[PDB]
């Protein structure tokens, strides 16, 4: 989430942030820093793992044409999932 | 009619280049050396003259690589050898140049991979 | 070692070329002051034409020596008719750039480069 | 539609783009995944060609219906990650339907 | 005079007997595409990419494989070569995943790549593909093979390079797959070299990782030091920052492959960096100054010592313009203590004689040896890629190889003579059995380890071996030109410290303390502030905080061999010099011009301002310090060994234990290496 | 390998997807060669010579 | 104060001929006499045969061998070493 | 939009926001990367 | 028939053969050599001695009326000695036809000018002498005509930098436009582009 710093500044999803003795502080003095607070880690994180039944499921992301490459993934390693390596959904096999 | 001229050819006060980039720079004559990612061979063909690396430091707005290396992407491409040095030289860039590294030839033999009696035997194809 | 001339056929015929070029330069100075309205003394403007002449003092091919009389009549000629400007006329005395140390310790203080 | 970044920092956009406006770097991320780090276009080296419209395999990086940006400093124009995210979620309803009217011409 | 001739397109060919199709036709300058074959891999066949039509024949060659036969006309061109390629294109894609802009290939990808050049544009296949789960082989290199196309160069290559028969193929058809079966890691002193010979982003680094693209990359063709072999590499980097290092082709030396401290360490470079000159304040503490201020005090301290007050030490990672350089200097207040943390005999001949401390067969050598006996060493670690040349002609030309030390693993069958270096003694004499080979072998090769020599009886082992080869040499009649004493180096600048005269090892410190030590780059501890007098000044200069810094009054930041062009010296004597990748970092200045700075405040300026004067100066000095990549033959061994007869010290009776026993001690051995968070995995991996 | 396949390709053949990333990074190889090409352009003949 | 002798030749270059014969005879015997002396022998293909001495306070010399004979090699060492 | 609404999602702003240039909420550019050298940190104690 | 590769013709190709024979046995002391592109273009390489003439004769004869200078420009290639290839690419309204006549030129050794036969190239020379430094003889008024006044060096030269080595700014110490050296806050990023596998089998170079 949008931790903030000890020096007050938040923190980016990508973990910048100035230090305090940093000068490059200075462009936020009466403005702001931009910071986007949708972090994307934390949002594909709540997603639930889709179970099917086969063992090699496709991923196109959705929408067809409209999402990512189509790509297959393994599903036989059963003690972790399997990753789309495209929109970062967790596919598991149901037996 | 012609003249005869006794002196070796430089056009270095005819290019425009100011003092600092022709009296400090080194360039390198050097055939590129073949990506070892992959197996093709057509990127080593040519000679190639690149200038010594200058400092790059980061912009202070958005972390860039500045640079205050005019000639820090100039790369010129020659033929032979001695088209490259000849250039270097009616320019005044010191230069250095390496020599060509060809694949020696091997020995190969499929049949090898079987002996009788010998450690080339592979165990797995 | 032969080659075809461009205009003069050894250094000797090709230094009268200079002088030439040279008188015409210092005639000009005193209008160039003049008519562009520059901030400078004539003095000041003549020896910057010394000085621009005296950077090109180890040319010896004939050839390059005319190549230079060319183009120092151009320059001439894209000043006499004010077709440059003070910037332009004034860019010779890099007025505004700090010269970079030529010692060794001072290069090594500043950075990297030789 | 997870909310999931589209951008995997395959870099086609930097590599087609006419004006080397765009800047980018990546590494794994916690989770492993492929993403940028950094994403930075400098729109006053855009030429809005579109070109990197183009060249995106999954649809990150588009060029939204907006035309109405003016800034009073040029370092404002200068965009980094986290004001082209934002431009997205803030666009994101308008340029679906866009997507939507003309990808079938693409 | 047995070249047949052959035709490629028509053009005529006069071949060796057994070239292939395909070496023939690289000769016409004509590249057949492959992705199975390998030049310096064993000839595998299956890909069927190199399938070339032969003028008259119905079928189709592989041109990797099938050796050519005179007269025959091949078509690399023809209607059936090029739907054979599309045709076998066709089949590599189609279980093929559409991971391009994931994969860390894409861009230079030999599948993409030859996909553009040979095969079709469009896929027909309309099916499922398949998918495989990956391996988890260890923290280099990361496998997803599901982009696998079966080419087995990762089988062969660790089977024959590594001599490490842990890859295989399990399965049949099309569900056949390489890796391991159980759960083993591909642990090796070579093992990142299958990233590489990968054709595909099936074996990819882990470090290196979503970092960067291949076209953003400036190459620049630099040496490594890492070790004393002195591997050609490139270093990659973009908009000023190293990306990965990889190897560059050299066929003398490293072939095309690097050790994994080479390929992996340089993110060493990225971390404990002194980039800003630092003196202590009154608290004793080391705080930031600048360098006009730091240098005042080091030539304030220089201007009164002199002499025997003054000595220097020089570490594992120092150019040869910078010993030079600290050369001049010292010997410009009276001083003579010039020394290195390596130790090396200076009884006999010494440093007097080049021939006595070098690689005198050679890298290449190796290749035409019949016998390599090996004293004290474990090259697989102090010298991998020197272990990889031996392995080649072990497996080539089936070389006889003994080892004299501890029974190391060193990926090949060897005879054990045994540890104790007695039996130095014994060969000499003709007691010993191993002998009965000697007098069989017109090649020998003695290969003494320099970690052999830093033991206390370093003197007399030395010249035991150097005594043992006097009977070799006409035990079995070898001719003036083949060299059969050698010194295997593990030091970067050891050789070309030993050029200039440095004394060898930190013990004239220990017999005259010094009031200033310089430390040039010297990390192993061997003089520390309980053998130096109370209140010392000590300069540090060097480019890593590690062991040497905590203890300085003065921190000079210098370079890292990425940052300057700087020369070095390999086991062999062959001088190459690196390049400027990116710059120093900070306030990091370069190494030579330090010291040329520090000459002119402190009154002694010496005679030279630029790189070009500096090399002028290696020349003035040892003139094969310019000769770049260029071997320098050297004879009067023959002179060393008589001097080395009269040398009364005796061997002791300790088993010959070399230093690094496992791939455990293989990671982290200098400071970049320390600093390495790639190498801690590593050492964190095999460990545990 | 000279137009990009259609995106919808892209994203489902292998072969598309690498000619999309070819010509989209590298682009398009030209065989050596030169040409001078006009066209009655508005203003007049409007030229390219190309190498 | 001599500090360092280096000899400079080449290893089949005839100019350097005569200093190869010094070294072959004279360097075992010359070398006992100063057993803590450093002489360095650095060969190198097609050099000019030099003798550098380097004295105290880093005050270097050079005797040029170029043709010369062992003989005559000898005579111009022993100046160096003993004055 | 009021027959054809756009598809919601979690992430679109709720709050639109018109041009902000010149006021205190103005985007201000930045590198959004961390330090890639680190240095060394000296000991705090005499030696 | 091929929907995807480009039609062929024939009777062009066969034409200009015919023309650029004609055009090498009437100038065989200038013609170097003759070639005809699949393109169906006609050249004639000459050497610079053959200028004047050669345009002339192309210009006046009946056979040729090539009287529209259709442009004139330079290629720098350092390889050669001879750096500079100069074109002529010329249009013949008569016979509605094309041709290009080339020749080479160095740093040192001008080329004469054409203003007599075609006026066109009075801008064009000048256009090669300012990218190129390639000087022309009797040009009526030969000056830099596309860079600024005083700008030093050749920017089309290919050893020139692409960003040049100055650059301007205000200053409002002096109050006028000043010109320093070039220090950009990004680099330009070149990209290594070219791929290691040969494309066309038709161009490869013989190994020797
Ligand atoms: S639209 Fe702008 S950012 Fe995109 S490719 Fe074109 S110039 Fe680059
Ligand atoms: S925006 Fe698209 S093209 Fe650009 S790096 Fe991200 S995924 Fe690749
Ligand atoms: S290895 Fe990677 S880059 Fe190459 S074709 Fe396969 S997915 Fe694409
Ligand atoms: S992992 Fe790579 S090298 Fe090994 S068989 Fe597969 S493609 Fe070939
Ligand atoms: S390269 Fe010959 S079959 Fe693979
Ligand atoms: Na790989
Ligand atoms: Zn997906």
């Amino acid at each position: 989430g949008v931790q903030v710093s000890p020096s007050g500044e938040k923190i980016t999803h990508t973990g910048q942030v100035y230090d305090e003795k940093d000068y490059r502080r200075v462009r936020f003095v009466d403005r702001q820093k931009e910071v986007n607070e949708n972090f994307a880690i934390d949002l594909i994180a709540q997603q639930p793992v889709n179970e099917v039944e086969h063992r090699i499921i496709a991923c196109d992301g959705g929408g067809g044409a409209l999402g990512h490459p189509k790509v297959y993934i393994n599903l036989d390693k059963e003690t972790k999932t399997g990753t789309c390596g495209y929109c970062g959904l967790q596919f598991k096999q149901h037996h | 009619q012609l003249i005869t001229v006794d002196e070796k050819l430089d056009i270095t006060t005819l290019t425009g280049v100011p003092e600092e980039h022709i009296k400090t720079r080194k360039v390198r004559i050097f055939v590129p050396a073949r990506n070892n990612m992959q197996s093709g061979v057509n990127n080593t063909k040519k000679w190639k003259m690149e200038f010594d690396t200058r400092e790059r430091w980061e912009n202070p707005l958005m972390g860039w690589a500045s640079t205050a290396d005019p000639l820090s992407n100039m790369v010129l491409t020659f033929s032979a050898k001695e088209d490259a040095i000849a250039f270097a030289e009616k320019n005044g860039w010191s230069y250095d140049v390496e020599e060509k590294k060809v694949p020696k030839p091997k020995s190969k033999s499929y049949g090898a991979n079987f002996s009788w009696n010998k450690r080339t035997r592979v165990s797995t194809k | 070692t032969s080659v075809k001339p461009i205009f003069s056929r050894d250094l000797n015929e090709a230094k009268r070329r200079v002088r030439e070029l040279y008188r015409a330069w210092y005639r000009e100075v005193p209008n160039t002051v003049h008519l562009m309205q520059l901030d400078i003394t004539v003095k000041q403007g003549r020896d910057k034409v010394r000085e621009m002449f005296m950077k090109n003092a180890h040319v010896t091919d004939p050839r390059v020596v005319d190549l230079l009389v060319i183009k120092g009549k151009m320059e001439l000629q894209e000043t006499i008719k004010v077709w440059k400007q003070r910037t332009h006329v004034m860019r010779f005395f890099h007025e505004t750039e700090t010269p970079r140390p030529k010692d060794f310790l001072s290069k090594f203080y500043m950075g990297h480069d030789p | 539609p997870s909310g999931e970044e589209r951008c995997i920092a395959c870099k086609l956009c930097e590599a087609i783009c006419p004006a080397q406006a765009i800047t980018i770097e990546a590494e794994p991320r916690a989770d492993g995944s492929r993403r940028t780090t950094r994403y930075d276009i400098d729109m006053t080296k855009c030429i809005y060609c579109g070109f990197c419209q183009e060249a995106c395999p999954v649809d990150a990086i588009v060029e939204g219906p907006n035309f109405e940006f003016s800034t009073e400093t040029h370092e404002e124009l200068l965009y980094n990650k986290e004001k082209l995210l934002n431009n997205g979620d803030k666009w994101e309803a308008e340029i679906a339907a866009n997507i939507q009217a003309d990808y079938l011409y693409r | 005079s047995n070249l047949i001739e052959v035709f490629v397109d028509g053009q005529s060919v006069m071949v060796e007997p057994g070239t292939t199709v395909l070496q023939a036709c690289e000769k016409v300058g004509m590249q057949i595409p492959r992705f199975c074959y390998h030049e310096r891999l064993s000839v595998a066949g299956n890909c069927r990419m190199c399938l070339v039509e032969i003028e008259k024949a119905p079928k189709v060659v592989a041109a990797c494989a099938m050796p050519v036969m005179k007269g025959w006309n091949i078509l690399t061109n023809s209607e059936k070569s090029k739907k054979a390629r599309e045709g076998v294109m066709e089949f590599l894609l189609a279980n093929h995943p559409l991971d391009c802009p994931i994969c860390d290939q894409g861009g230079e990808c030999d599948l993409q790549d030859q996909s553009m050049m040979f095969g079709s544009d469009r896929s027909r296949f309309l099916e499922g593909k398949r998918a495989v789960e990956d391996k988890n082989i260890g923290p280099l290199v990361k496998t997803i093979m599901t982009r696998c196309i079966q080419c087995t160069r990762c089988i062969r290559f660790a089977s024959e390079i590594a001599g490490v028969d842990d890859l295989g193929t399990t399965g049949r058809g099309n569900d056949m797959q390489v890796g391991t079966y159980i759960e083993k890691m591909f642990m090796s002193e070579l093992s990142g070299n299958v990233i590489d010979i990968c054709p595909v982003g099936a074996l990819t680094s882990k470090p290196y990782a979503f970092t960067a693209r291949p076209w953003e990359t400036r190459k620049t063709e630099s040496i490594d030091v890492m070790d004393a072999v002195g591997s050609n590499i490139v270093v990659s980097t973009r908009t000023g920052e190293v990306m990965r290092i990889l190897p560059r082709m050299h066929e003398d030396i490293n072939e095309e492959w690097i050790s994994d401290k080479t390929r992996f360490a340089y993110d060493g470079l990225k971390r404990q960096r002194l980039t800003e000159p630092m003196v202590r304040n009154e608290k004793g503490l080391l705080t930031y100054t600048s360098w006009e201020d730091a240098l005042s005090r080091v030539a304030g301290m220089l201007q009164n010592f002199e002499g025997n007050a003054v000595a220097a030490i020089a570490g594992g990672l120092v150019d040869a313009e910078a010993l030079v350089a600290l050369k001049d200097l010292l010997n410009k207040v009276d001083s003579d203590n010039l020394c290195t943390e390596e130790i090396f005999p200076t009884e006999g001949a010494g440093t007097d004689l080049r021939s006595n401390y070098l690689l005198n067969t050679t890298i290449a050598g190796v290749e035409e040896a019949d016998v390599v006996l090996l004293v004290g060493t474990n090259p697989r670690f102090e010298a991998p890629l020197f272990n990889a040349r031996i392995r080649k002609s072990w497996l080539h030309n089936d070389l006889k190889v003994a080892l004299i030390g501890s029974p190391v693993d060193l990926t090949y069958r060897y005879d054990h003579l045994g540890d104790s270096p007695k039996i130095l003694q014994d060969i000499a004499s003709g007691r010993h059995s191993f002998c009965e080979v000697l007098k069989d072998a017109k090649k020998p090769m003695v290969v003494l380890g320099s970690s052999a020599l830093q033991r206390d009886d370093g003197a007399a082992i030395l010249v035991a071996v150097s005594n043992m080869v006097q009977k070799i040499r006409v035990t079995t009649g070898v001719a003036a030109e083949w060299k059969v004493m050698n010194i295997l180096h593990r030091i970067a600048s050891q050789v070309a410290a030993l050029d200039l005269g440095y004394k060898p090892g930190v013990e004239a410190i220990r017999k005259n303390p010094p009031k200033m030590l310089f430390l040039l780059g010297a990390d192993g501890g061997c003089i520390t502030r309980q053998d130096l007098p109370k209140d010392c000044f000590i300069v540090y200069q060097g480019h890593h905080g590690d062991v040497g810094a905590p203890m300085a009054d003065v921190i000079l930041p210098g370079a890292a061999y990425t940052e300057k062009s700087a020369t070095y010296v390999n086991t062999e004597g062959r001088a190459q010099q690196t390049k400027v990748a990116v710059t120093p970092p900070g306030l990091a200045r370069e190494d030579w011009k330090i010291i040329r700075a520090l000459s002119e405040i402190a009154g002694i300026t010496l005679p030279y301002d630029t790189l070009d004067q500096v090399r002028n100066r290696l020349e003035e000095v040892s003139p094969n310090l310019v000769r770049y990549d260029d071997i320098e033959e050297t004879n009067y061994f023959q002179q060393a060994s008589e001097l080395a007869k009269l040398v009364n010290q005796e061997v002791l009776a300790d088993p010959l234990v070399p230093p690094q026993l496992t791939i455990k001690d293989f990671y982290m051995t200098d400071s970049i290496s320390r600093a390495s968070q790639t190498m801690a995995k590593c050492v964190k991996a095999v460990t545990e | 390998k000279v137009s990009p396949p259609k995106r919808a390709e892209m994203k489902t053949s292998m072969e598309s997807l690498i000619h999309h990333f070819k010509l989209y990074t590298e682009g398009y190889q030209v065989p050596p060669g030169a040409t001078y090409t006009a066209i009655e352009a508005p203003k007049g003949e409007f030229g390219v010579y190309l190498v | 104060g001599l500090r360092e002798i280096r000899v400079h030749l080449c290893q089949r270059s005839p100019g350097s001929q005569g200093v190869r014969d010094f070294i072959v005879q004279r360097y075992v015997e010359l070398k006992k006499a100063h057993p803590n002396l450093p002489i360095l022998i650095r060969e190198c293909s097609e050099v000019q045969p030099k003798l550098w001495a380097r004295y105290a306070f880093g005050q270097e010399k050079t005797v040029s061998l170029n043709n010369l004979s062992a003989d005559e090699v000898t005579r111009a060492m022993q100046n160096v070493l003993s004055g | 939009p009021t027959t054809n609404p756009p598809t919601a999602r979690k992430f679109i702003w709720t709050n639109h926001k018109f041009n902000v240039s010149a006021t205190p909420e103005q985007y201000v550019p930045y590198s959004t990367t961390r330090k890639k050298i680190h240095e060394w940190v000296p000991p705090s104690t005499p030696y | 028939k091929r929907p995807t590769v480009r039609p062929r013709s024939d009777v062009t190709h066969k034409q200009l053969s015919a023309f650029g024979e004609y055009v090498a046995e009437i100038l065989p002391k200038y013609v170097q050599q003759v070639q005809v592109s699949c393109l169906d273009e006609l050249e004639i390489c000459i050497h610079p001695d053959g200028v004047i003439p050669t345009l002339t004769f192309l210009r006046d004869h009946t056979n040729a009326q090539f009287k529209s200078l259709a442009d004139l420009t330079a290629v720098d290639v350092p390889t050669r000695q001879n750096r500079f290839e100069i074109v002529y690419n010329l249009l013949s309204l008569r016979f509605n036809s094309r041709i290009r006549v080339k020749t080479y030129a160095d740093e040192l050794t001008p080329i004469d000018s054409i203003v007599s036969v075609h006026i066109a190239a009075n801008w064009y020379e000048r256009e090669v002498w300012d990218m190129f430094g390639v000087f022309f003889f009797n040009h009526p008024d030969l000056r830099r005509i596309l860079t600024d006044y005083g700008f030093e060096g050749h920017p089309f030269r290919k050893d020139f930098p692409l960003t040049g080595y100055v650059e301007l700014r205000y200053d409002d110490e002096v109050k006028r436009v000043v010109a320093e050296p070039v220090e950009l806050a990004q680099e330009f990023r070149k990209f290594d582009l070219n791929s290691p596998w040969e494309a066309f089998p038709a161009y490869r170079q013989p190994p020797e």
